[PDB]
Formats: C-alpha cells, structure tokens, sequence
C-alpha cells in the first residue's frame, strides 16, 4: 500500500512538534516519525488546524531536526489485533510479545478506546465468583459484572493477594442448578509500573501452578516509556471485552497499580498545559478513569461477562 | 567615546536602545540626559536590533529626545590593594570616608571562579572569638562556613560587632609555637539603616579595630543592584588578601535575607517565573557561589572564613532561605528569644547549635586536650537540667532526689555564668576554667564522658574564684 | 488516662489540620504560577509579534 | 557540522541563527572562547541553546559551532584511579595547566592520550564479530582490561595490529567495511547499555556492617536506600561501604556536596588500602565529585555518568557497587533545571517527571548475562536526606516504591550515640529468602534459625516497653527481666559498631555467627538457671558477661580461640551455681 | 412563563422518617444532599422516586453509573404506583448520561430535564425532579471554560458558576399556571464534593 | 538635604504606659503598628496626636474613612495644647484622601505629608508624622500596575514596592539642619494586612 510523508517540520520544543502542510491528518490519528539515522518513533495528532498540525511524541525528542525528519500516517484510529490463541502469551502492554514465541495472526482489529454501552442493553448482575478468601467470599462477595477495587498500602502485600486471586478464581455452576457443563473462565492480568523483581515473581507465580494456560498477561515495566503505561489497561480491556462478548467467556481483569497510571497521566498532561486539579493531577482525571472502569458489566441476550478488580495503594 | 542616542522605550527600571549590537552582555554603561546628571546602568539583554539596560536609581529626568548612553566597562571590575585596610566603601567601591581614592595594584572581576576540589585541604586550626558558648562548644575552624540564625528583635548586630572586634588567632597553642600570622576582617552590610550604620562606625572606630578591617556598607534606600554586588566585592578582596599575601581573613555578611529579597526583586523586574514560595528557582545556585568561596588551599598559608548572618522571617526554619543555607554550610548557631527576654547576653542557646568541623580543630597540639569530653559533658548535663527545671514546676522542688537538685542548680549556674558573659573578652583557657568550675558542682564519678586523668588533674576548683569579676 | 488520650486523639488531629493547610497553600501557589505564565504569554504576544 | 552566529543573549539562554540541520539535545560550542551548551528548542532557521558557564562578556555575532552528538562519556582504559566532575573532566589534569581555579572554556580529554598500553590481540583476520565481544586485553593495575567492540558495530575482521605499545587513539582493528575500532568508544549517558538476559540475584553483597548483612541483607545486584535526618550517619556508612565492600570495582558519586566534606573523602582515600590484595584503595575506585559551585547541568547529569561507567565495567564480567551520596541534592538540581524551563511544578515544587527519572536511574542495576557471554552485576545504594526528617517527602516516597532494601536511620539513636542509628523496627529487606540457600552452604547449616531466634528475641523486648515505662526494670518478674537484659546485651554487643575503631570497623560473617551463638547459649543457660530458681541479680553479676561484651574488639584471626574458650566458659560458669 | 408564585404550605412526603419529621421540605421547595462516596445519595433519591406523593417524577442521571440506570429500567415496571395502582414506570421520565458518554452533554441533560419538569407543571400536576449529581455539570463547565482559555476563579471553575446554579434552582416552586390551574416543581440535587 | 545625622538619645513620649515603658521609641526613630480591623490602630494614632510632646503633628489619612477626619476637625479645636495652652488644632496639619477619592492620589498624599514634615524639621522643630495606612498605598500601586500589563511580585504587587517603602522610612531621623539648628522627624506607620 502507498504511503505519504510530510517534511514540513517548523517547530520542535519539548514533547510537541509542528507539521505545516498536514491538512489531511485527522484529529487523533497515529503517526510515526523517522529521523536521519532511520530510528522510528511514535506520535499522535492532538490538534490539527489550517496553518499547522500539532503532534506530540510518545518518547524523547533526542536526535530530531528540521531537515531530515519526516512524518507519515499509520492509522486514523489506534487498533489492536486480537485472537483466541492469545491465551497463554505474554505482552509488553503495547502488543509486542515478550515470551520469545512467534507473533499471533489477528482475526479482527479492534479500536482500543471502545464504545460506551447502551444502558438499555445492559442487565443486572446476579451471579457470584468464588475467590477462595473467606473474608471476601462470605462478607463482600464478588459478583459477575462488578468493579470492586482493593485499597492497599505501601508495606502491605497487595501483589501476593493479586496472585492468589488470579490463581484461585473460579465459577461454580453446580450451585446454580443450570447444569454442570463447562463455563469458560479466563483471566486478564495487566500490570504497569512493575519492577524487575515483581515481574520475575509474577512470571514464576503464574508458571508454577499452571494458571498461565488460561491467562493473558500485559506487563509494563517502570523504565518503559510513559505512553505504554497509559495504553496498557485499554488493550487488556479490549481483549477482555472481545473474549467475553464474542466467545461467551467469563473473564476477570486485574489492574495491578492505578497509582502509577495516575502518575503517568499527570506526566502526560503537562503537554496540554491546562490548569491543574486538586493536587497537580489533571482536572479531567475523573472522565479518564471512568472511560476505564465503566467497560465492565453484563449484556442482555449474551452469555459472557467482564469483571474488574483494580488495585491501588493509598498515598 | 561612542554614544548611542537611539532610545525608544523608557518604563520603570528598564530602557531600550536601538542600534546597540556592539555592547557586550553584562556591561556597565553611563546614562546622560539634558541636565548633565549621569546615572549608571547594566546591560541585561542584547539583541540584533535593540539592547535592554537596567538603570541604577530612579529615571525621573530622562526623555526620549536628549538621552544618550555611553560604555564604561565590559566587565564589572574592582581595583584592590593592600592600602584598603582602614577604609570604608559604599558597596561598589566608592569611598565614603572623605579620603582620596586608592591606587589599584590590580583590577579583578567581581564574579568568582570556582576552586578546584583537588586543590583544597582539610581545615585544622581554630579561631578564638572570645565567646565561651562558641569557643568551647561550637568551635569555629579556619575555613569553615558557620552561619548565625537570628530573629526579628534579637541583637545580631551587637554580636557581629563583638566578634569582629574580638576575633584573633592563637599561634602559641598550635604546635610548637609557630610564627606571626597576619589577620584581617572584611565586613559587609546589606540593607542596613542609618542607626545600624552609625552603630557600626562607632563600634569600629572607638577601639582601633578599623586599622585591620575593610568595610563595605550598603544602605536600605540604595539601589538593589548594589546590594546584589555588595558581598562579591568583599569576597574578591578576601580572596586576594588570603591567596596573594598569606592573610587569615574573616568575612561577616550582616543580613542575607535582604540579599535574597533584592534577588527576588531583580528577578521579578527582569520578567522571570519564580519558584518555591515566590523565590527564584536558581537561588540555591546563586547562594552557593557566595558561601563556597571560603576555605583553605593546599600550598598556601592564608585562609578565608565566613560567618553569614540571616534572620528567619517568622522564626521558621522551614523557610527556603534558612533551609537552603543549611544544605551548604557546616552547621549553625541559633539565638534564643527566651534567653534574650531573661536578660542574658549573648543569647546563644547551645541545644540546637552545632558545628560540624569541631573535631578537626581541637585536641592535643591545638588548644587543650580535654576540650571534646568537657563540651560533651556540659551538653549532656544542660540537657538534663532543662528537663528537671520543668519537672520542678509540677512536682515541686522537694519531691525530687538530691542529684536532680544538683542538675537544676548546674543549669541555673550555667545560664547565669557561662552564657551570660556580657561585653567581656574571654580566652580559651578562661572559658575552660569556668567550664571545669561549673562541672565541680556535679559529684565526682557522675561525669561518664570524661576519662579519669583529666578528672584527676582538673576537678576541684571552686566556682567562687570567678567572684573577683563574674 | 490523660497520657493515652493525648497520645491517641489530639496529635493526629493537629497533624491532619497541618496537612490540609499545607495542601491548600500549595494549590494556591500552583494557581498563581499558572496566572503568571499566562500573563507573560500575553506580554510576548503584542510587542514581539505585532507590526 | 552546522555553524551559526549569535542572534540574542538573555543570560544563560542564547539564540543562534543559521543553525538549520542541528539536532535536539546536541552539544554546541558557544562563542569565541568555546563555552558548552545544549540545544533545547529548534524553530525555523534558529536554535535555542543553554550555556552551562557564565555568559558575561559575550557579544552578538560570535560564531556557534555544534558537535552533532548528545552528552556522552568516553569508555576505555584509564578510568580507574581517576577523579572526574559531573561531565567527565579530569580534575587533576585541569589543575596542572590552570592552577587552583577552574577557568571557563578550558579543554581537556577524559582519557589520557599520551600513555602507552600493552596490547594483546585475541581475534585473527577473517573472523566474524558482533557487538559486545572481546578483541583483546590490556593490563591495568591488578585487572586485565578487556577491549570490547561497541554494541552497535558488527562485521568481519580485515586487519589486526600485532602486540606492542599503543595509545588509545591507535586503530587496533579495522573491519572489512572501513570501520576502525580503537581502544575506546563513546556512549550517550541517557541510553541504557543492552544485554542478553537479566537474572535473579543469589549472592549476598557483603558490607562489613553486622546489622546490615545479618538483619537486612541486600543481594548482589539489588538496590538499597538509606534515608535519615542530619547527623544520622549517612556519609560515614557510605564511605564504610566504599572501604570494606567485597565488590570488584567501586564507583563513588557525590552530587552537590559541601567543599570541606568533599575534601575529606578526596584526602583520606589515597591513604587507605584495598582489603583484598593489600594494594592502594584508589586503584579500584572511580570518583565523581561535584560541590555546589559547578553549574547545575553537570550536577544533574552526575548520576547518569556514574551509572554508565558502572554498566561499562559490568560488561567486562566484573561486579560493581555504585553509591550515590545525597540524591536529595540531585533532586534540587533537577528542580532548578525544571524551574528554568517553566514546567508547571508538581507537589512540593518538584517536576512531575521526577519519579520517571528516579526509576530510570534505579532500574539499571541487576545481575545480567552480558553480550559477551559473561556474568556481571551492578549494585546501587542511594542516600536520601529528607528536609525535616519526615519520610513523606516526594523523593523518599518515590525511592521507596522501587528499592529492595530500606535502611532507615533514626534521630533518637543518634542523640544517644547509638551507631549505626538504624531503626530495626522500621527497616525491611526483600532478599532474605533468595540468599537463604547461600547462607547454609558458606557460613553454617543453621544460620537462618539463629537469625530468626535473634529477631524473635528483639521482637519480644519491644512488646515489653510499655511495662518498663510504668514500673522500674527491677520490679519486673525474673522471666521478663531475663529478656530485657538479653535485649540490652544484644543492642550493646551485636548491633552497635564503631566505624573509627581499628578492628571493629570490619566484621565478617563467621564472627557475627559466633557472637549470635554465644548470646543464644547464654540465654538458654540463664533460662535453665531461672527454671531451677535463682535470683536474677546473681546472673547479671557473672563475669562471663564481660567476655561477650569484649567479643566485638577481638581481632579477626584471634576470634576462633576466643569463641572456643567462651563457649565452654559460659557452661562452666553456669554449672557453678545453685 | 407563569402568572404568579405562591408560598408553599403543603409537605412533600418523602416516606423517610428523618427527612419527613426533623428536616421537612415543602411542595415547592428545594433541597441539597451532599456527601462523600458510598454515603446514600442514590438510595435516598431512588426511595424518593419510589415512595413520594408526587404525580410525575423526572430523574436525571448526570454523569453517574449505568448500572444504577439499568436498575431503574428493570425493577420499576414490576412495582406499583402508590396513588394510582398502576405500574411505577408509567409516571417516570428518565434522562440518562453516564460517565463514559461525552462530557458536553451533561449540561444539556440537566436543562432538558428541568424543561420537561416545567412542561408537566403547566398541566396542573405536581412534579418532583431529582438530579443525581450537580458536580459533573460543574466539571463539564470547567472543561468548556478551559477550552475557551478563560481565567478560572477558584479550583479551575469559571467565575459564572454560581449564576448557572442560581438560574437552575430558581425554576422550582408552586405557581398559578397560565391556564389557571395549580402546579409545583420540587428539586432535590446531590453534591459530590 | 541636611548637614549631618545624629544618634537617637531622647525618647518620644506618647502618653501610653506600655508603649512608653516596655517598647520605647526614640525622637528620631520609626515605629510600625499592624493589626486586623477593629484592633485600635486609629485610636492609638489619634491618642498619639493628642498627647505627644512633639511641636508639630502631621496626620496623613491615606485611603481611610472620612468620619475620622470629621472627628479630628471637630474635637481638636476644643482641646488644649500640652506645652502651649492654646487650641490643639493650631499645631496640626491634616492631609485627607478618603477611600472614595480617586486612587492615584493616594501615593501623592504620603509624599506631600513627608515633605511638609521635612520642611518643619528644617526650622528646628520636632515633627511627628502619622500614616493612617500604607496598605492602601500598596493596593493603589497594585491597581495602577494592572493597566501597564506588568508581571507582578508575590501577591500581585509591583516589584519596586520594597524600594518605595524603604525610601519613605529613611526620611526620618534627628539631623543638624543647614541653618545650624537641630530638628527631628519621627514616623509612625500603620499596616492593615
Ligand atoms: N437507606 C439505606 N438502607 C440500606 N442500605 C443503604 C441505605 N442507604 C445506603 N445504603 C447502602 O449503602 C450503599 C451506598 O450506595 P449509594 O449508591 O447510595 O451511594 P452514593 O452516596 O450515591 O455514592 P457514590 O457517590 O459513590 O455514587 C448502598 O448501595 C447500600 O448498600
Ligand atoms: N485605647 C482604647 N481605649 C478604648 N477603646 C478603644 C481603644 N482602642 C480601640 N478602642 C475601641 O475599639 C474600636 C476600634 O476601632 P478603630 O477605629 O480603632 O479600628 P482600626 O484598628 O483603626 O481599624 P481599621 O483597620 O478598620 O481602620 C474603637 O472604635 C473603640 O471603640
Ligand atoms: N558508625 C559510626 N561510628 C562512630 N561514629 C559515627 C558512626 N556513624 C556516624 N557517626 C557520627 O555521626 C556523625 C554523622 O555525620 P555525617 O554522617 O558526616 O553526616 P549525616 O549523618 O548528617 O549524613 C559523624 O560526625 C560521626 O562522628
Ligand atoms: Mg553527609
Ligand atoms: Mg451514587
Ligand atoms: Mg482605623
């Protein structure tokens, strides 16, 4: 397929750069930036006008210039390729496998932002999930379609609780009387801002018991670029929604640390240069968090379900 | 010679002059108007079409038709000489004593060049300031940066004048006896009033201490740029004297809070964004270029010692100016309002005061060898006494044991005799004798921190031997 | 009883009040920094750009 | 490279026109003198540079010449036994040509260009090479410095220089495509050096301090943080780690230090000796020194240069320990740099990307398999200085999230002259389970049980503090009094350590294990004697208590006989009782 | 438009003892119920929708959860109108704009709801209007003013925030309609500080 | 201009026990009395004007109430001078610029008053100068600076505020006049934070 490149760079400062004659670049489009040395970066159009278009860079702007730099269009809307063979694989939160296995062949390409659910099309949650913890399963039992976070602390073992819940989660159809046939169960594990030791602990914990055969892992490290941390939970939610609402899976989504996500959002939000919120966090953080949490639930006339267990440490 | 007449904009402390691309950055210029009055100025921005000049003093008589600008010097320089001892200056080098101006041996830039870290050496010699609470427990070492923290109504100027009047070195106690060491004092005042100016002049001129001192005095109504440039001239003179003529110098900065406020005003006038609590973000760097000019250099005999003085704005140690000062300096000396209100002078409270470099400058071969243990014992006993004093107010004096009463009497006698020395001049031997006389109130063997040899040699002297002149 | 009450009640409340006041002051400082940035940006918009 | 002229000077910011083709974050030589700066904004035909030095005296129209490369460090032979600033300038070679001051615009080279090195090639013509392998060896003090091909270079070997005496500028290997490989290469300080695979740490980082390597150990390749208030003992502990660690190469970084405190380490270090071979200590260390008066750009990039050097020494198969003194003063430099850029500061005035930089510095450590097939490790220990002593500072909370050890210092123990003033209640370590297999093969099979018993004994004393606050220690029962006195014995005989003593400054594993064994044996015998029933006052009078107290100060090679005598002396004293 | 406004003199029976006895609200009054998350604003508003004596209930879900809207969509047809005996959903009008929907539509939902409530008032009915959260409307106004590069007053809110709230709450009250009958509108808005 | 400054060695008697005893002020010194509204700055300054031992009193009402000026204009002619015996109004000069007067004239009144006080100093008198509020002068300087589109200081004040306040307070003191006599000016300023 043909490609178009724009060489009208006129201003580079901080995370932003201006492209002059980019009238055909749609708002929110995903672009890639190639320099003289051949290294390719990524970006997104945050403002397009008649005189110039504004593109922010996903990583640092070291090595960029106003002569050899060119900007090309990748796709109008950011998408991810999904498949049923992604169970048992590990990814870096952007779509690149890290387990050393050959890459998957996509069946569909889905936008990562999704679409809001129609409130008429929803139905009430009415069935529970056994987690193996008495204080949870008896007093505060988790319901299929609920979003129930875990408020933790600095010295408290939130990671061990997350691993135990991921290992021990199951759905029991024998207590419902609807037949003891198999209801497929999957776990989506998204971790962002995770150190190397915690990465090794999570990988060993998932590999030891054998729960990796029914799980998809998205792992974002602390030294990774801050845009991958922002994009990490959306890909996991897209995969979970695809599995649940196209293959009748009962999926469970665990977000390891929302505090790192909020830190990354505060870091990114300085490019727009707006008036900050309560403690330096952006004033649109409620909407940004609502675009993530409100993707779980159950749909009338469908068998699947999406359940979320966010985990955050209170400062 | 060449005069620029392309003035295009005058507003406040700034004026723009066109066709001035030949002016260097940071240069000094003279502004001349139609009435013949000449003002000074500094270039703060140079562009391809106009230059920006900040003007000392007001701009009342200027107009866009008759004003002209001429160049004085590309770099602000000072002419130093050994004949500057015994003279007074206004902070930019102009004498204010009526004597003829001095002839310079050399002209040096007032901006400083950083010392090579591999060229310095560890300080090892003490300075006797004549104050027991500083000489004994917070010893000042040649090459140390030891600031003084004061309040609003506390008498910091009296302490500064007393230290500058009583400072001396003691070569007879160092090593074998050594040789004569020249000593000088450089005094810098920033943003002082007429009363403090008169007090400083009267204090310096009444005892002959002016013959070994250089004065840089800046008034409160003087332009703020002169307040900015005031400490750098003094430090240039101190560096010249120390590292070109083997002088042991002592530098006293009277008020760094005025310097910080002047820096804030200059930064606001030059259209810059402030940082924490309205202060400029580069204040840590600017303060570091002043404090770190002191020390001693390997291969040289001279030294530079700094005693900065600053006032906490609301008796708060979390204010940026005292907080950043402690990040650079080697301790602090804190004055007390409680001791001041009780009639004790000087009101130095030893509990929060601390000198980091004390251990190097004391011990055998340099002052008496029992210094450290005596200071530690005094600190511990005073710490016990200040708690027994407040326990007395609740439980009464007869509900304690006898040793708590001894500690309380020690605390009272300490505050009455050691700290409250008045306008005396005490040698290190006199201070040590008074300290040992205060330790005789405590029972023998209760002094855990002192070895038995010093206890055997020095314990037993009555306190009432100071009753000839307490 | 007095020691326990002082150590468990009053001090955490005073500490929380101090924390709240510090947060409010920091927010005010951030707002005034934003205002100064905006007025500087408006300052450069006329003298350095217009004819 | 691109050359331009000065258009406008407004302090440390200089606008240069005609700089089309220049790249972002490149190094420029500003003016006739040659002051260095960084390009921070490109706009049309003009570029915005930020001069590091003082810009007074510059004039409009002076030339500006770019170098075309970002901030980099020269990696090669001759870095050991060297003193550098934050931007890798040799301070000793600057003094020889300038004097006691550092004049602006002085030009020096990081690696000496006139010293001859013995060359021993390992490759032969016709070989196929890739990035990271070994081309030859060079003798440097007690080490054999390996010459590595740069990581991004691959090709076929054409010509190899024979053995002889060559400088660092001689091209030793020239490839088939015309590329010439020398003894040194340049690497940007902000780019992590690639490796093959990261491994789990399994060997302890021996420190020489008893409480550090016994109660809260750190594995070789992990990260640790030591925060504390003023006077707690951070600097003494850091230089003790410099003196007594078992690491092959030590890198010491000082950011924003005071002049006299920097002079202390710069003076004492040449007088010390290496504990392993007995040679000079400076033969294994690389020093980076920055007092408060070099410019803020060199102070901010000090930790990245040191971590880049440590990563370079890791790629040769060594084990490197990196200590960064007072990273809180690096945070101040970062805050000042962000303030000069008007970057909308976050809480407490720090920029919002402080945590990202702190994570990028601390995540370069670990035990890896190098590109040359060898195993290396980097251990990072960082010191934090909170402003008021509170651990709620953003720097402390950002450091707490990623480190694997936390050696918290307390001001209460510092007041009572209890050194090291390490709060054992508030400290933790996440490496005990990993090093548990290693302890039972090199020290003793029952070492973890002894450590757990010591920790339990310390925990039992802390639960009795509310009892001794009401009534006196003598009013307690004998069973509780025994644990109180044994806790005092532990605190004053095992945790306490003097850094300035001749023999107490260094303590090995077996000596601490023997001390713990003696303490536990005394506790068991005292419990048995209490069970039979004696007064606790007679137990505390026993003169064997002196032997445990003096066990700290007995030297290393006299300790086994002392321990053997004390082990039977405890029993002999306890049988001779009621 | 209306002819006259009258003094409210009949209670608005909420069916809750503490609200009906200690802190009553009239047939033409306004009330505010602030509180943190998980305190009981939504349960109180839904109980007011279920059990009050109002003829027509208008519910505005401005920026809240969609499950709370599906609850009303599902359970209400099963219940019974307290004063007519028919289904409860036959007297209820629902305006929904969840938290993942576009932000700018939050203000329009509030204005549409209050306009519908005023329309049902002119026919002689007694209408109870419930807003789920008025803080999300302020957030939307803050975002719109931030896009307009305006100068914020306090915490990013535009200086004209109080005028909009005053204009919204002033539409309630007992009136004499242009047709001559009597009608009233009650507003109970919830605040999430 | 003057010939020579002098050291302060004579107290300025005010008639208030606490100020005269605990916190004395010299004849050529300066004093400041800040406080919130309703604390008694104006009453203290008027008592100082009534009962001090100064020969000439100059009162400057920078941006304050006109009722206080009416009080001074009415009560003072009926009072008795402590050291002369005549009316108290025969030694007093009033400069009045009330709060509803134009803003730009607030700065000029302080300079006019201090210039008159300096003029009476040159004749050998001892002059007491009272400033009603310098905070009004600072607020006027802030108000004028908004029209110039400047970048201000900490709380919106112009950066040259500290220079004007310093230059105003350095005009006080005991001097030797050009005519060979001896006079002094003492300034008491009030701050309204
Ligand atoms: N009157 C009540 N009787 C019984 N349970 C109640 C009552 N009020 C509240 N609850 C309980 O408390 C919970 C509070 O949920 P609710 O939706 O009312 O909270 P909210 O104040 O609207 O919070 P949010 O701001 O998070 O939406 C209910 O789900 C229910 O479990
Ligand atoms: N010395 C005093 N003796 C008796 N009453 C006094 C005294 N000082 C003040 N008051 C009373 O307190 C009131 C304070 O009013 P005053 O005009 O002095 O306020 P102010 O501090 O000058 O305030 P503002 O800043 O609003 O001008 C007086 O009107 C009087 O009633
Ligand atoms: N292990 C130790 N043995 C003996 N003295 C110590 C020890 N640790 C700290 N000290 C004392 O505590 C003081 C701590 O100061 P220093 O470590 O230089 O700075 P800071 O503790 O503020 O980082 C030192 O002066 C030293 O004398
Ligand atoms: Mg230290
Ligand atoms: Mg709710
Ligand atoms: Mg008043």
């Amino acid at each position: 397929l043909l490609k178009k490149e724009y060489t009208g760079i006129t201003y580079i400062s901080g995370p932003l750069l201006f492209v002059e004659n980019a009238k055909d670049l749609a708002y929110g489009a995903i672009v890639d930036i190639k320099d003289g040395t051949g290294r390719v970066r990524g970006g997104q159009v945050i403002e397009v006008s008649e005189e110039y278009a504004v593109i922010q860079v996903f990583e640092e702007t070291t090595g960029l210039d106003l002569a050899t730099t060119s900007v090309s269009l990748v796709e109008d809307v950011a998408r991810l390729g999904v498949s049923k063979e992604m169970l048992g694989r590990r990814f870096n939160g952007i779509g690149k496998p890290i387990d050393g296995l050959p890459p998957i062949t996509p069946e569909k390409r889905l936008p990562i932002t999704g679409l809001p659910l129609n409130p008429v099309a929803r139905r009430k949650p009415e069935q529970f999930i056994q987690t193996g913890i008495s204080t949870i399963d008896v007093m505060n039992t988790l319901v299929r379609g609920q979003k129930l976070p875990i408020f933790s602390g600095s010295g408290l073992p939130a990671n061990e609780i997350a691993a135990q819940i991921a290992r021990q989660a199951t759905v029991r159809p024998d207590l419902s009387g609807e037949g003891e046939k198999e209801e497929p169960f999957a776990v989506v594990f998204a971790a962002m801002g995770i150190t190397q030791r915690e990465l090794s602990y999570f990988i060993q914990e998932f590999e030891r018991t054998g729960a990796l055969s029914r799980s998809v892992l998205f792992l974002n490290k602390a030294d990774d670029p801050t845009i991958e941390r922002i994009l990490t939970p959306r890909m996991a939610l897209t995969v979970a929604e695809y599995l649940a609402f196209e293959h009748d899976y009962h999926v469970l989504v665990i977000l390891t640390d929302m505090t790192n996500y909020c830190e990354a959002l505060r870091e990114i939000g300085a490019a727009r240069e707006e008036i900050p919120g309560r403690r330096g966090y952006p004033g649109y953080m409620y909407t940004d968090l609502a675009t993530i949490y409100e993707r779980a639930g159950v749909v009338e006339g469908k068998k699947g379900s999406v359940t979320q267990i966010p985990i955050l440490s209170m400062p | 010679k060449k005069e620029y007449t392309g003035i295009t904009y005058i507003s406040g402390p700034l004026l723009f002059v066109e066709n001035a691309k030949d002016l260097a950055y940071g240069a000094i210029v003279d502004i001349k108007d139609g009435t013949g009055r000449v003002r000074g100025g500094q270039v703060i921005e140079v562009s391809e079409e106009y230059a920006v000049i900040q003007v000392f003093e007001e701009t009342t008589g200027l107009d866009l038709a008759t004003t002209s600008v001429s160049l004085v010097e590309d770099v602000a320089r000072l002419g130093v000489s050994k004949e500057m001892l015994g003279r007074r200056f206004n902070g930019i080098g102009k004498p204010i004593d009526g004597l003829p101006p001095i002839t310079p041996e050399k002209r040096l830039p007032i901006t400083g060049l950083p010392l090579n870290p591999v060229a310095r050496r560890k300080p090892e010699q003490f300075i006797q300031t004549g104050i027991s609470t500083i000489d004994v427990m917070n010893t000042l070492v040649r090459g140390q940066k030891l600031p003084i923290f004061s309040g609003s109504g506390l008498p910091a100027n009296e302490i500064a004048a007393q230290i500058a009047r009583q400072a001396t070195v003691r070569p007879d106690l160092s090593g074998e006896g050594e040789k004569e060491e020249p000593f000088a004092v450089v005094f810098a005042a920033m943003g002082i009033t007429q009363r403090e100016l008169s007090y400083f002049i009267q204090e310096f001129e009444r005892t002959g201490a002016l013959s070994r001192s250089v004065l840089f005095l800046n008034k409160a109504d003087d332009p703020t740029i002169e307040r900015i440039l005031t400490p750098r001239m003094a430090l240039t003179v101190a560096e010249y004297l120390a590292f070109e003529h083997d002088y042991h110098v002592l530098v006293i900065l009277t008020d760094m809070t005025n310097y910080c406020e002047a820096l804030r005003e200059i930064g606001a006038a030059r259209e810059e964004i402030p940082g924490r609590r309205g202060y400029p973000g580069y204040m840590y760097t600017d303060l570091a270029t002043i404090y770190e000019r002191a020390g001693v250099v390997e291969g040289k005999k001279g030294s530079v010692t700094q005693i900065p003085i600053l006032s906490m704005p609301d008796d708060d140690r979390t204010h940026p100016i005292p907080d950043l000062t402690g990040y650079i300096t080697e301790g602090q000396i804190q004055l007390s309002r409680e001791l001041h209100r009780k009639g004790i002078y000087p009101p130095i409270d030893p509990l929060p005061s601390l000198s980091r470099l004390m251990n190097n400058g004391v011990g055998k071969g340099k002052t008496r060898e029992d210094h450290k243990q005596v200071s530690d014992q005094l600190y511990s006993a005073y710490a016990n006494g200040v708690d027994i004093r407040k326990l007395v107010a609740i439980i009464g004096e007869d509900a304690l044991t006898e040793n708590d009463r001894r500690y309380l009497q020690f605390a009272d006698a300490f505050e009455r005799f050691f700290i409250n020395q008045g306008q005396q001049n005490r040698s290190i031997e006199e201070s040590l004798q008074i300290a040992w006389a205060l330790l005789s109130m405590l029972p023998q063997g209760e002094l855990k921190r002192i070895s038995k040899d010093h206890i055997g040699k020095y314990y037993g002297q009555k306190l009432e031997e100071i009753w000839g002149a307490p | 009883r007095r020691v326990n009450a002082l150590e468990q009640v009053v001090i955490p409340g005073i500490r929380a009040q101090i924390r709240f006041i510090q947060q409010v002051l920091e927010q005010r400082e951030r707002e005034d920094t934003f205002r100064l940035k905006r007025i500087k940006g408006k300052i450069e918009a006329r003298e350095a750009e217009e004819e | 490279m691109i050359q331009g002229v000065i258009q406008k000077i407004a302090g440390p910011a200089v606008i240069a026109k005609g700089m089309l083709g220049a790249r972002m974050y490149d190094i420029c030589k500003v003016g006739e003198e040659g002051l260095v700066g960084e390009i921070i904004r490109l706009d049309g035909d003009t570029a915005f540079v930020q001069v590091y030095e003082d810009t007074s005296g510059l004039k409009v129209g002076e030339p500006v010449v770019s170098t075309g490369l970002p901030l980099a460090v020269e990696l090669g032979p001759g870095m050991l036994n060297g003193i550098y600033d934050g931007i890798q300038r040799p301070l000793e070679r600057i003094r020889e040509k300038t004097g006691i001051y550092i004049t602006r615009g002085v030009v020096v080279h990081a690696l000496d260009r006139e010293k001859k090195w013995a060359w021993t090639p390992m490759v032969k013509p016709g070989d196929e090479v890739r990035g990271g392998m070994v081309l030859g060896t060079v003798p440097e003090f007690g080490f054999t410095h390996k010459i590595l091909v740069p990581p991004d270079v691959r090709g076929r070997v054409k010509e190899v220089k024979p053995a002889g005496e060559y400088t660092v500028e001689e091209p030793v290997v020239v490839l088939e495509d015309g590329t010439e490989l020398k003894m040194y290469h340049t690497w940007p300080v902000r780019r992590a050096r690639p490796v093959q695979r990261k491994l789990d740490p399994n060997t302890p980082f021996l420190t020489g301090m008893r409480i550090l390597d016994v109660l809260f150990p750190v594995a070789m390749g992990g990260t640790a943080a030591i925060p504390g208030p003023f006077g707690s003992g951070k600097t003494v502990t850091q230089q003790s780690l410099a003196k007594w660690s078992n690491a092959d190469v030590v890198v010491y970084v000082g950011c924003g230090e005071r002049g006299n405190e920097m002079t202390d380490v710069l003076v004492e270090f040449p007088e010390l000796t290496d504990p392993k071979t007995g040679g000079p200590l400076m033969h294994r260390t690389v020093l980076i020194a920055n007092t408060s008066n070099m410019p803020v750009a060199a102070r901010e990039a000090s930790i990245y240069v040191g971590v880049t050097i440590a990563e370079y020494f890791r790629d040769q198969g060594f084990s490197v320990a990196l200590m960064a003194d007072s990273t809180s003063r690096w945070a101040e430099a970062l805050r000042e740099i962000s303030s000069r850029l008007e970057e909308m500061p976050a809480e407490e005035g720090y920029p919002p990307y402080l945590a990202a930089r702190l994570a990028a510095f601390y995540e370069r450590a670990g035990k890896v398999i190098t590109l040359g097939g060898e195993e290396g490790a980097v251990t990072i220990v960082g010191a934090v200085s909170p402003p008021g002593g509170d651990m709620s500072e953003p720097v402390t909370q950002s450091t707490l999230r990623i480190v694997g050890a936390f050696w918290r210092l307390d001001a209460s123990l510092a007041f009572r002259r209890h050194f090291p003033a390490i709060n054992w209640n508030g400290s933790y370590s996440l490496f005990t389970s990993a090093l548990d297999p290693w302890y039972r093969e090199n020290v003793a099979e029952d070492y973890p049980e002894l450590r757990d018993a010591i920790s339990e004994l310390l925990q039992r004393e802390a639960g009795l503090q509310e009892i001794v606050q009401l009534v006196g220690p003598d009013a307690l029962q004998d069973a509780e009094r025994l644990v109180i006195e044994v806790g005092r014995i532990i605190r004053e005989d095992f945790l306490q350590q003097n850094a300035y003593h001749e023999v107490d400054a260094y303590c090995s594993m077996k000596k601490a294990y023997g001390i713990m064994k003696m303490i536990l044996a005394f506790y068991k015998e005292a419990e048995a004697a209490i069970k039979r029933g004696v007064s606790i006052d007679e137990i505390l009078q026993l003169p064997v208590l002196e032997r445990i107290g003096r066990a700290r100060y007995v030297s290393e090679e006299e300790f086994p006989a002392y321990f053997e005598e004390a082990m039977k002396e405890i029993q002999g004293a306890f049988k001779a009782l009621a």
